DNA sequence: AAAAAAAAA
């Protein structure tokens, strides 16, 4: 219902075919069994890559907390390199 | 246009269905002027459908099925007319497709017996028939696209070319093109296939 | 004359 929001977001699983090219999605951020970073959404589930992340600043990013993430996604493994959170 | 890939054997059909010149010679007799293709592969890879295609945009084609056709009854027949009281030749499959194309599929599952009725025609274009006391040459002009499995359910590509395929040599060597296909298995193909085939649909 | 089912090799 945001004004701004009429770029499109995508769902998790529509991540799986295409790579090299950015994207933008939401989900639950939490950590999986394994301990690294990842985010949930209803279709499915991805990693995070955090070594590259300028985040919003004057926000407490806390697991358990939807955030909207822009990244590129890389099909050489599962890492989702994250450019901006907010 | 409903089939992703495959643009070399697109190409091939192309060429075939518009082939060669045939030659005659004073001395030489007689050389073969058009194209055979055959195709190998893993099932559920798009031949049979291009097969129909090519039986649908063909001038004159003939669909033959390998199980449901006898080498005998393929060439020629041998029937009695009711008014004249005399048994007549009845053309058979291969025939009424002269100057055209024939189509067979579940080639690798066809008799063996009758596999020796095609390389007759893969030999001179020409069938003999000699019996009942009707001894006459049939013209036979015609080009033959097959498509085969090979002898397990999947192609082994560690494997010889020869023990993958049941036909022996003699008539593999006829065929001017021998294509093998395999579904490679890849994310980004797979994706681009199901949009396409979900788009089709 | 040509297709299809059965028992023995
Ligand atoms: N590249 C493709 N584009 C579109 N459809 C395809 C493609 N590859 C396979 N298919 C689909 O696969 C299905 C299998 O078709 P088909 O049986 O004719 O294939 P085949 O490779 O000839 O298989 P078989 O060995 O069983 O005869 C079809 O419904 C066809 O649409
Ligand atoms: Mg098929």
């Amino acid at each position: 219902r945001n004004e701004n929001f009429q770029m499109s977001i995508t769902p998790i699983k529509n991540l799986l075919g295409r790579d090299a090219q950015n994207f933008l999605l939401l989900g639950l951020l939490n950590k999986n069994f394994k301990g690294n970073w990842s985010l949930e959404d209803p279709s499915g589930s991805v990693e995070i890559d955090i070594s590259q992340t300028i985040p919003t600043q004057g926000h407490y990013y806390v697991p358990g907390c939807m955030v909207l993430v822009e990244g590129i996604y890389y099909s050489v493994g599962n890492k989702f390199h994250v450019t901006s959170m907010t | 246009p409903s089939i992703y890939g495959h643009d070399h054997i697109k190409k091939a059909i192309l060429l075939m269905l518009m082939g060669g010149v045939e030659k005659n010679l004073e001395n030489g007799s007689h050389l073969r002027g058009d194209i055979n293709i055959l195709m190998v592969g893993d099932p559920s890879t798009a031949k049979s459908q291009l097969l129909r295609f090519v039986l649908n945009t063909a001038s004159l084609a003939i669909a033959t099925t390998g199980r449901g056709s006898s080498g005998v009854g393929l060439t020629a027949a041998v029937t009695t007319d009711r008014e004249t009281g005399e048994r007549r030749l009845e053309a058979g499959a291969m025939v009424l497709a002269d100057r055209g194309v024939v189509c067979i599929d579940e080639f690798d599952k066809m008799t063996d017996v009758d596999r020796v009725a095609i390389h007759e025609v893969m030999e001179q274009q020409t069938v003999t028939i000699a019996k009942a006391g009707i001894h006459t040459t049939l013209n036979a002009r015609c080009s033959v696209i097959a498509a085969a499995n090979p002898v397990f359910g999947q192609y082994d590509v560690n494997r010889d070319p020869h023990q993958n395929i049941a036909l022996p040599d003699s008539l593999l060597s006829r065929f001017d093109l021998l294509f093998v296909v395999t579904d490679d298995i890849n994310e980004i193909r797979d994706r681009s296939i199901s949009e396409h085939v979900l788009r089709t649909h």
